[PDB]
């Protein structure tokens, strides 16, 4: 199924993508070129796409989207402020028909020490742990440290 | 105990050794191992800093490969396959631009 990884611009979305499917990770630019690789889990294999947030990237992820049906929403706990200008942005994208079509695996990241951002804070920030609506998913992560591991693959198993 | 390799922003003294084990201790903490590196399969036979990032670091062993590390990661980031000898010695690229080993 054609799966989506949004997150950020700069974010080395990619880092995490790499240290995924290549253990050791990739620069800290997400992408900026087009990106898929089609995974087996579960033998489903879905194409998890990495989408910077080239600016453009993140315009782009607007224009094309259609076909999809489930996806990794990556969002920083660490970042209060794009955070925050986004999440009022990519709540109502997703609210924008099609992203209905899809669970919302969200990855927040930077989850690491002395600083990072409070689980339960941006839950009912977004009001967001909520269940108005779909099978979703929360998971803890600085993906960047990679924090969930089979976790991921696994909950998200579930159905 | 083959090379040493020093962080300069901030206190440190890396070191290689022989025994297959890259230890980093702390002067201010008046040499305490502070961390131990691991990921070997040989001797360790040198180890520099890129100093660039001294903060990253690359390992050369003979058994030809070579782990580039991330603090988090008292193991390289990843072993890449080098030689078809051994990896003696790794360098770094002068300029801060661009990078070569």
């Amino acid at each position: 199924m054609r799966i989506l990884m949004v997150g950020l611009d700069g974010a080395g979305k990619t880092t995490v993508l790499y240290k995924l499917k290549l253990g050791e990770v990739i620069t800290t630019i997400p992408t900026i070129g087009f990106n898929v690789e089609t995974v087996q889990y579960k033998n489903i294999s879905f194409t998890v796409w990495d989408v910077g947030g080239q600016d453009r990237i993140r315009s782009l992820w607007r224009h094309y989207y259609r076909n999809t049906e489930g996806v990794i929403f990556v969002v920083d706990s660490n970042d209060r402020s794009r955070i925050g200008e986004a999440r009022e942005v990519m709540q109502r994208m997703l609210n924008e028909d099609e992203l209905r079509n899809a669970a919302w695996l969200v990855f927040a990241n930077k989850q690491d020490l002395p600083e990072a951002m409070s689980a339960a804070e941006i839950t009912e920030k977004l009001g967001l742990h909520s269940i108005r609506n779909r099978p979703w998913f929360i998971q803890a992560t600085c993906a960047t440290s990679g924090e969930g591991l089979y976790e991921g693959l696994e909950w998200l198993s579930n159905s | 105990i083959r090379c040493i390799a020093v962080h300069p922003t901030q206190p440190f003294i890396l070191t290689s050794s022989d025994d297959m084990l890259i230890k980093l201790w702390d002067w201010d903490k008046k040499w305490s191992c502070s961390q131990v590196f691991e990921g070997h399969t040989h001797y360790v036979m040198q180890i520099v800093i890129n100093p660039k990032d001294n903060n990253q670091f690359a390992s050369a062993s003979l058994d030809r490969t070579i782990k580039v590390w991330q603090l988090g990661s008292s193991s390289p980031n990843f072993t890449l396959e080098g030689h078809e000898k051994g990896v003696n010695c790794i360098d770094y690229y002068s300029g801060g631009d661009k990078p070569y080993l």
